[PDB]
Protein backbone atom coordinates (compact mmCIF):
# COMPACT_ATOMS: atom_id res chain seq x y z
CA UNK A 1 0.00 0.00 0.00
CA UNK A 2 3.00 2.13 -0.62
CA UNK A 3 2.58 4.97 -3.57
CA UNK A 4 5.32 6.68 -5.43
CA UNK A 5 5.02 10.08 -6.80
CA UNK A 6 7.62 12.35 -8.30
CA UNK A 7 7.47 15.85 -6.65
CA UNK A 8 4.93 18.67 -9.06
CA UNK A 9 2.95 15.18 -10.79
CA UNK A 10 -0.62 13.97 -10.55
CA UNK A 11 -1.31 11.59 -8.00
CA UNK A 12 -4.26 9.16 -7.01
CA UNK A 13 -5.45 7.58 -4.13
CA UNK A 14 -8.15 4.46 -4.04
CA UNK A 15 -9.55 3.69 -0.58
CA UNK A 16 -12.48 1.51 0.42
CA UNK A 17 -14.88 -0.96 -1.37
CA UNK A 18 -17.56 -0.99 -4.09
CA UNK A 19 -20.28 1.70 -3.71
CA UNK A 20 -23.42 -0.19 -2.92
CA UNK A 21 -24.91 2.71 -1.39
CA UNK A 22 -24.36 6.54 -0.52
CA UNK A 23 -20.77 7.89 1.43
CA UNK A 24 -19.75 10.31 3.09
CA UNK A 25 -16.35 10.16 3.26
CA UNK A 26 -14.06 11.62 5.45
CA UNK A 27 -10.47 12.03 5.08
CA UNK A 28 -7.34 11.65 7.73
CA UNK A 29 -4.00 12.01 7.91
CA UNK A 30 -1.32 11.07 9.71
CA UNK A 31 2.23 12.71 10.29
CA UNK A 32 5.21 10.39 11.34
CA UNK A 33 5.87 11.24 15.30
CA UNK A 34 3.52 13.53 15.46
CA UNK A 35 -0.72 14.06 16.31
CA UNK A 36 -2.89 13.34 12.91
CA UNK A 37 -5.62 16.37 11.74
CA UNK A 38 -8.39 16.05 8.51
CA UNK A 39 -8.39 17.68 5.38
CA UNK A 40 -12.12 16.49 4.16
CA UNK A 41 -14.60 16.74 6.33
CA UNK A 42 -17.26 15.78 4.10
CA UNK A 43 -18.09 14.30 0.36
CA UNK A 44 -16.69 17.35 -0.93
CA UNK A 45 -16.81 20.17 1.50
CA UNK A 46 -13.95 21.71 3.18
CA UNK A 47 -12.86 23.44 6.54
CA UNK A 48 -11.01 26.52 6.44
CA UNK A 49 -6.98 26.78 6.46
CA UNK A 50 -6.84 24.85 3.33
CA UNK A 51 -6.77 26.37 -0.17
CA UNK A 52 -9.45 24.25 -2.52
CA UNK A 53 -6.69 22.69 -3.95
CA UNK A 54 -7.87 19.31 -2.26
CA UNK A 55 -10.50 17.86 -4.25
CA UNK A 56 -13.00 14.48 -3.71
CA UNK A 57 -15.75 12.70 -5.42
CA UNK A 58 -18.89 13.15 -4.46
CA UNK A 59 -21.85 10.51 -2.44
CA UNK A 60 -24.33 9.80 -5.29
CA UNK A 61 -22.54 7.04 -6.71
CA UNK A 62 -22.96 3.32 -7.33
CA UNK A 63 -20.81 0.74 -8.03
CA UNK A 64 -17.44 3.28 -8.14
CA UNK A 65 -15.02 3.28 -5.51
CA UNK A 66 -14.02 6.13 -3.25
CA UNK A 67 -10.70 7.58 -4.90
CA UNK A 68 -8.69 11.14 -3.97
CA UNK A 69 -6.67 12.86 -6.38
CA UNK A 70 -3.64 15.34 -5.48
CA UNK A 71 -1.75 17.47 -8.15
CA UNK A 72 1.64 19.31 -7.89
CA UNK A 73 2.82 17.24 -5.11
CA UNK A 74 5.26 19.21 -2.70
CA UNK A 75 7.31 18.51 0.52
CA UNK A 76 4.91 18.59 2.94
CA UNK A 77 2.63 15.98 1.43
CA UNK A 78 4.63 12.81 2.93
CA UNK A 79 2.72 11.92 5.39
CA UNK A 80 0.13 8.21 5.82
CA UNK A 81 -3.48 8.79 4.23
CA UNK A 82 -6.07 7.33 5.69
CA UNK A 83 -9.30 6.77 4.47
CA UNK A 84 -13.32 6.46 6.73
CA UNK A 85 -16.16 5.49 4.50
CA UNK A 86 -20.03 5.92 6.12
CA UNK A 87 -22.55 4.07 4.62
CA UNK A 88 -25.95 3.55 4.77
CA UNK A 89 -25.90 -0.25 3.53
CA UNK A 90 -23.35 -1.34 6.77
CA UNK A 91 -23.66 -0.11 10.18
CA UNK A 92 -20.57 2.31 11.44
CA UNK A 93 -17.49 0.88 10.55
CA UNK A 94 -15.17 1.39 13.35
CA UNK A 95 -11.68 -0.17 11.69
CA UNK A 96 -10.11 2.11 8.78
CA UNK A 97 -9.15 1.23 5.62
CA UNK A 98 -5.75 0.05 4.13
CA UNK A 99 -3.57 3.42 4.67
CA UNK A 100 -1.80 4.72 1.61
CA UNK A 101 1.95 6.35 2.50
CA UNK A 102 2.99 8.87 0.25
CA UNK A 103 6.25 9.00 -0.59
CA UNK A 104 7.82 11.81 -2.84
CA UNK A 105 11.39 11.67 -4.10
CA UNK B 1 -42.92 -25.41 -2.40
CA UNK B 2 -42.20 -25.19 1.27
CA UNK B 3 -39.10 -22.52 1.32
CA UNK B 4 -35.94 -22.90 3.13
CA UNK B 5 -36.27 -18.74 3.64
CA UNK B 6 -34.50 -17.27 6.08
CA UNK B 7 -33.52 -13.27 7.19
CA UNK B 8 -31.29 -11.02 4.79
CA UNK B 9 -27.68 -10.87 4.82
CA UNK B 10 -28.31 -4.04 3.72
CA UNK B 11 -31.61 -4.95 2.36
CA UNK B 12 -34.08 -4.64 5.14
CA UNK B 13 -37.64 -4.48 5.84
CA UNK B 14 -40.18 -6.10 3.91
CA UNK B 15 -37.06 -7.94 2.01
CA UNK B 16 -36.50 -11.26 2.84
CA UNK B 17 -33.69 -12.81 0.69
CA UNK B 18 -34.99 -16.14 -0.36
CA UNK B 19 -34.32 -20.09 -1.49
CA UNK B 20 -36.37 -22.38 -3.79
CA UNK B 21 -35.31 -25.53 -4.64
CA UNK B 22 -36.62 -25.40 -8.35
CA UNK B 23 -37.35 -28.01 -10.80
CA UNK B 24 -34.71 -26.99 -13.43
CA UNK B 25 -35.11 -26.63 -17.25
CA UNK B 26 -33.97 -30.18 -18.44
CA UNK B 27 -37.00 -31.83 -16.74
CA UNK B 28 -34.75 -33.11 -14.03
CA UNK B 29 -31.73 -32.51 -11.46
CA UNK B 30 -33.63 -29.71 -9.21
CA UNK B 31 -31.53 -27.13 -8.81
CA UNK B 32 -31.61 -24.60 -5.25
CA UNK B 33 -31.83 -21.43 -6.80
CA UNK B 34 -32.80 -18.66 -4.99
CA UNK B 35 -34.59 -14.85 -5.01
CA UNK B 36 -36.15 -12.10 -3.10
CA UNK B 37 -40.05 -11.60 -2.31
CA UNK C 1 -4.00 26.60 21.12
CA UNK C 2 -5.09 23.95 22.53
CA UNK C 3 -2.56 21.37 24.43
CA UNK C 4 -3.89 18.42 27.32
CA UNK C 5 -1.97 16.00 29.93
CA UNK C 6 -2.60 12.32 30.15
CA UNK C 7 -1.33 10.14 32.22
CA UNK C 8 -0.35 6.21 32.72
CA UNK C 9 2.62 3.80 35.19
CA UNK C 10 3.96 2.79 31.94
CA UNK C 11 4.62 -0.88 32.88
CA UNK C 12 0.94 -2.59 33.41
CA UNK C 13 0.80 -6.31 34.92
CA UNK C 14 -1.71 -8.25 32.96
CA UNK C 15 -4.95 -9.22 34.39
CA UNK C 16 -4.70 -5.77 35.94
CA UNK C 17 -8.02 -2.79 36.56
CA UNK C 18 -6.05 -0.66 34.60
CA UNK C 19 -7.20 2.88 34.73
CA UNK C 20 -6.14 5.99 32.23
CA UNK C 21 -7.39 9.45 32.61
CA UNK C 22 -7.39 12.35 30.05
CA UNK C 23 -8.49 15.86 31.09
CA UNK C 24 -9.67 19.36 28.73
CA UNK C 25 -8.85 22.58 28.15
CA UNK C 26 -11.17 25.28 28.32
CA UNK C 27 -14.14 23.66 27.24
CA UNK C 28 -16.36 21.93 29.01
CA UNK C 29 -17.30 18.65 29.01
CA UNK C 30 -21.58 19.31 29.04
CA UNK C 31 -21.39 21.01 25.38
CA UNK C 32 -18.86 18.62 24.08
CA UNK C 33 -18.64 15.20 22.92
CA UNK C 34 -15.20 13.03 23.09
CA UNK C 35 -14.03 9.98 21.68
CA UNK C 36 -11.00 7.75 22.21
CA UNK C 37 -8.72 6.44 19.63
CA UNK C 38 -6.52 3.24 19.85
CA UNK C 39 -3.84 2.41 17.42
CA UNK C 40 -1.18 -0.30 17.07
CA UNK C 41 2.37 0.31 16.19
CA UNK C 42 2.47 1.44 12.92
CA UNK C 43 -1.11 -0.35 11.81
CA UNK C 44 -4.19 1.65 10.88
CA UNK C 45 -5.65 3.49 13.67
CA UNK C 46 -9.23 1.87 15.73
CA UNK C 47 -11.63 3.82 16.77
CA UNK C 48 -13.25 2.61 20.20
CA UNK C 49 -16.01 4.95 19.39
CA UNK C 50 -17.67 8.02 21.64
CA UNK C 51 -18.97 9.12 24.87
CA UNK C 52 -21.38 11.44 26.61
CA UNK C 53 -22.96 12.50 29.38
CA UNK C 54 -26.73 12.16 29.83
CA UNK C 55 -27.47 8.85 27.39
CA UNK C 56 -24.87 9.28 24.81
CA UNK C 57 -22.61 6.26 26.24
CA UNK C 58 -22.02 4.42 23.24
CA UNK C 59 -19.26 1.65 23.78
CA UNK C 60 -17.15 -0.54 20.71
CA UNK C 61 -19.95 -2.76 19.57
CA UNK C 62 -17.40 -5.28 18.75
CA UNK C 63 -15.60 -5.49 22.25
CA UNK C 64 -18.69 -4.58 24.61
CA UNK C 65 -17.47 -6.73 27.37
CA UNK C 66 -14.87 -4.77 29.90
CA UNK C 67 -14.97 -1.15 28.72
CA UNK C 68 -16.15 1.64 31.21
CA UNK C 69 -15.78 5.15 30.84
CA UNK C 70 -17.11 7.65 33.01
CA UNK C 71 -17.35 11.66 33.57
CA UNK C 72 -16.21 13.91 36.30
CA UNK C 73 -17.61 17.11 36.25
CA UNK C 74 -16.33 18.87 38.73
CA UNK C 75 -12.64 17.86 38.24
CA UNK C 76 -13.68 18.30 34.09
CA UNK C 77 -12.23 14.91 33.81
CA UNK C 78 -12.77 11.85 31.58
CA UNK C 79 -11.57 8.53 32.62
CA UNK C 80 -11.28 4.89 30.94
CA UNK C 81 -11.03 1.75 32.44
CA UNK C 82 -10.13 -1.38 31.11
CA UNK C 83 -10.48 -4.49 33.28
CA UNK C 84 -8.30 -7.89 32.19
CA UNK C 85 -5.89 -6.46 30.50
CA UNK C 86 -4.38 -8.94 27.71
CA UNK C 87 -1.06 -9.08 25.80
CA UNK C 88 -2.74 -7.54 22.41
CA UNK C 89 -3.64 -4.25 24.48
CA UNK C 90 0.01 -2.24 23.84
CA UNK C 91 -0.78 0.57 21.62
CA UNK C 92 -0.78 4.60 21.57
CA UNK C 93 -4.37 6.18 22.66
CA UNK C 94 -5.94 9.15 21.72
CA UNK C 95 -8.47 10.80 23.41
CA UNK C 96 -9.99 14.16 21.48
CA UNK C 97 -13.01 16.07 20.75
CA UNK C 98 -15.63 15.39 17.49
CA UNK C 99 -18.13 17.03 15.63
CA UNK C 100 -21.31 15.92 14.14
CA UNK C 101 -22.73 15.88 10.49
CA UNK C 102 -26.01 14.70 8.57
CA UNK C 103 -27.02 13.60 5.66
CA UNK C 104 -30.79 12.72 4.41
CA UNK C 105 -31.07 10.82 1.57
CA UNK C 106 -34.94 10.08 2.00
CA UNK C 107 -38.12 11.01 3.34
CA UNK C 108 -38.36 12.97 6.84
CA UNK C 109 -40.06 10.90 8.80
CA UNK C 110 -39.02 7.46 7.62
CA UNK C 111 -35.27 7.43 9.24
CA UNK C 112 -33.18 8.05 5.90
CA UNK C 113 -30.24 9.67 7.80
CA UNK C 114 -27.21 8.88 9.93
CA UNK C 115 -25.42 10.98 11.69
CA UNK C 116 -21.22 10.76 10.87
CA UNK C 117 -18.93 12.61 13.10
CA UNK C 118 -15.38 13.89 12.49
CA UNK C 119 -12.48 15.02 14.51
CA UNK C 120 -11.19 18.37 13.94
CA UNK C 121 -8.66 18.09 16.86
CA UNK C 122 -6.30 14.83 18.28
CA UNK C 123 -4.88 14.54 21.30
CA UNK C 124 -1.11 14.02 22.19
CA UNK C 125 -1.74 10.71 23.78
CA UNK C 126 0.16 8.08 26.02
CA UNK C 127 1.79 5.04 25.75
CA UNK C 128 0.96 2.01 27.20
CA UNK C 129 2.63 -1.43 27.65
CA UNK C 130 2.58 -4.76 28.78
CA UNK C 131 5.43 -7.18 30.47
CA UNK C 132 6.33 -9.14 32.96
C1 LIG D 1 -42.87 14.04 -1.32
O1 LIG D 1 -42.76 14.73 -0.10
C2 LIG D 1 -41.60 14.39 0.63
C3 LIG D 1 -41.68 15.11 1.96
O2 LIG D 1 -42.98 14.97 2.49
C4 LIG D 1 -40.33 14.71 -0.16
O3 LIG D 1 -39.18 14.17 0.48
C5 LIG D 1 -38.01 14.93 0.11
O4 LIG D 1 -37.12 14.15 -0.65
C6 LIG D 1 -36.06 14.91 -1.18
C7 LIG D 1 -35.31 14.05 -2.18
O5 LIG D 1 -34.48 14.86 -2.97
C8 LIG D 1 -35.18 15.45 -0.05
O6 LIG D 1 -34.24 16.38 -0.53
C9 LIG D 1 -32.91 16.08 -0.03
O7 LIG D 1 -32.63 16.84 1.12
C10 LIG D 1 -31.35 16.78 1.73
C11 LIG D 1 -31.12 18.02 2.59
O8 LIG D 1 -31.21 19.21 1.82
C12 LIG D 1 -30.76 20.29 2.67
O9 LIG D 1 -30.22 21.34 1.90
C13 LIG D 1 -31.09 22.01 1.00
C14 LIG D 1 -30.29 23.11 0.35
O10 LIG D 1 -29.19 22.55 -0.32
C15 LIG D 1 -32.31 22.58 1.75
O11 LIG D 1 -33.27 23.09 0.85
C16 LIG D 1 -32.98 21.47 2.54
O12 LIG D 1 -34.03 21.95 3.34
C17 LIG D 1 -31.96 20.82 3.47
O13 LIG D 1 -31.45 21.74 4.40
C18 LIG D 1 -30.17 16.44 0.80
O14 LIG D 1 -29.57 15.24 1.25
C19 LIG D 1 -30.48 16.15 -0.69
O15 LIG D 1 -29.67 16.87 -1.58
C20 LIG D 1 -28.33 16.31 -1.57
O16 LIG D 1 -28.32 15.01 -2.10
C21 LIG D 1 -28.72 14.87 -3.45
C22 LIG D 1 -28.85 13.40 -3.76
O17 LIG D 1 -27.60 12.77 -3.57
C23 LIG D 1 -27.67 15.55 -4.33
O18 LIG D 1 -28.03 15.52 -5.69
C24 LIG D 1 -27.56 17.02 -3.93
O19 LIG D 1 -26.45 17.63 -4.53
C25 LIG D 1 -27.46 17.27 -2.41
O20 LIG D 1 -26.14 17.23 -1.89
C26 LIG D 1 -25.50 15.95 -2.03
O21 LIG D 1 -24.48 16.04 -2.98
C27 LIG D 1 -23.51 17.05 -2.73
C28 LIG D 1 -22.53 17.04 -3.88
O22 LIG D 1 -21.56 18.04 -3.66
C29 LIG D 1 -22.81 16.78 -1.39
O23 LIG D 1 -21.98 17.86 -1.02
C30 LIG D 1 -23.85 16.62 -0.29
O24 LIG D 1 -23.27 16.20 0.92
C31 LIG D 1 -24.89 15.58 -0.68
O25 LIG D 1 -24.32 14.30 -0.82
C32 LIG D 1 -31.93 16.44 -1.14
O26 LIG D 1 -32.14 17.78 -1.49
C33 LIG D 1 -36.03 16.19 0.97
O27 LIG D 1 -35.31 16.48 2.14
C34 LIG D 1 -37.27 15.38 1.37
N1 LIG D 1 -38.13 16.16 2.21
C35 LIG D 1 -37.90 16.39 3.52
C36 LIG D 1 -38.94 17.24 4.21
O28 LIG D 1 -36.94 15.94 4.12
C37 LIG D 1 -40.41 14.11 -1.56
O29 LIG D 1 -39.38 14.54 -2.40
C38 LIG D 1 -41.73 14.52 -2.21
N2 LIG D 1 -41.85 14.02 -3.55
C39 LIG D 1 -42.05 12.73 -3.89
C40 LIG D 1 -42.14 12.47 -5.37
O30 LIG D 1 -42.15 11.82 -3.08
C1 LIG E 1 -33.31 -28.76 -1.04
O1 LIG E 1 -33.82 -29.96 -0.50
C2 LIG E 1 -32.82 -30.90 -0.15
C3 LIG E 1 -33.50 -32.21 0.19
O2 LIG E 1 -32.55 -33.25 0.16
C4 LIG E 1 -31.94 -30.35 0.98
O3 LIG E 1 -30.83 -31.20 1.22
C5 LIG E 1 -30.46 -31.19 2.62
O4 LIG E 1 -29.33 -30.38 2.85
C6 LIG E 1 -28.96 -30.26 4.21
C7 LIG E 1 -27.86 -29.22 4.32
O5 LIG E 1 -28.27 -28.03 3.71
C8 LIG E 1 -28.55 -31.63 4.77
O6 LIG E 1 -28.38 -31.57 6.17
C9 LIG E 1 -27.19 -32.27 6.59
O7 LIG E 1 -27.19 -33.61 6.14
C10 LIG E 1 -26.30 -34.55 6.72
C11 LIG E 1 -27.10 -35.68 7.37
O8 LIG E 1 -28.05 -36.12 6.42
C12 LIG E 1 -25.28 -33.93 7.68
O9 LIG E 1 -24.27 -33.25 6.96
C13 LIG E 1 -25.88 -32.89 8.64
O10 LIG E 1 -26.19 -33.43 9.91
C14 LIG E 1 -27.17 -32.23 8.12
O11 LIG E 1 -28.33 -32.87 8.58
C15 LIG E 1 -29.66 -32.64 4.52
O12 LIG E 1 -29.25 -33.95 4.82
C16 LIG E 1 -30.10 -32.62 3.05
N1 LIG E 1 -31.20 -33.53 2.87
C17 LIG E 1 -32.42 -33.38 3.42
C18 LIG E 1 -33.41 -34.47 3.09
O13 LIG E 1 -32.73 -32.43 4.13
C19 LIG E 1 -31.39 -28.99 0.56
O14 LIG E 1 -30.74 -28.34 1.62
C20 LIG E 1 -32.52 -28.08 0.08
N2 LIG E 1 -31.97 -26.82 -0.35
C21 LIG E 1 -32.41 -25.61 0.04
C22 LIG E 1 -31.67 -24.44 -0.55
O15 LIG E 1 -33.34 -25.46 0.81
C1 LIG F 1 -34.44 -11.94 11.65
O1 LIG F 1 -35.71 -12.51 11.50
C2 LIG F 1 -36.61 -12.15 12.52
C3 LIG F 1 -37.84 -13.02 12.42
O2 LIG F 1 -38.50 -12.78 11.20
C4 LIG F 1 -36.90 -10.65 12.41
O3 LIG F 1 -37.77 -10.20 13.42
C5 LIG F 1 -35.59 -9.89 12.57
O4 LIG F 1 -35.76 -8.51 12.34
C6 LIG F 1 -34.54 -10.40 11.59
N1 LIG F 1 -33.26 -9.80 11.88
C7 LIG F 1 -32.43 -9.28 10.97
C8 LIG F 1 -31.15 -8.70 11.53
O5 LIG F 1 -32.66 -9.26 9.77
Amino acid sequence: TFVSVAPGQTARITCGEESLGSRSVIWYQQRPGQAPSLIIYNNNDRPSGIPDRFSGSPGSTFGTTATLTITSVEAGDEADYYCHIWDSRRPTNWVFGEGTTLIVL
Amino acid sequence: VTLHCTNVTTMREEMKNCSFNTTTVIRDKIQKEYALF
Amino acid sequence: QVHLQESGPGLVKPSETLSLTCNVSGTLVRDNYWSWIRQPLGKQPEWIGYVHDSGDTNYNPSLKSRVHLSLDKSKNLVSLRLTGVTAADSAIYYCATTKHGRRIYGVVAFKEWFTYFYMDVWGKGTSVTVSS
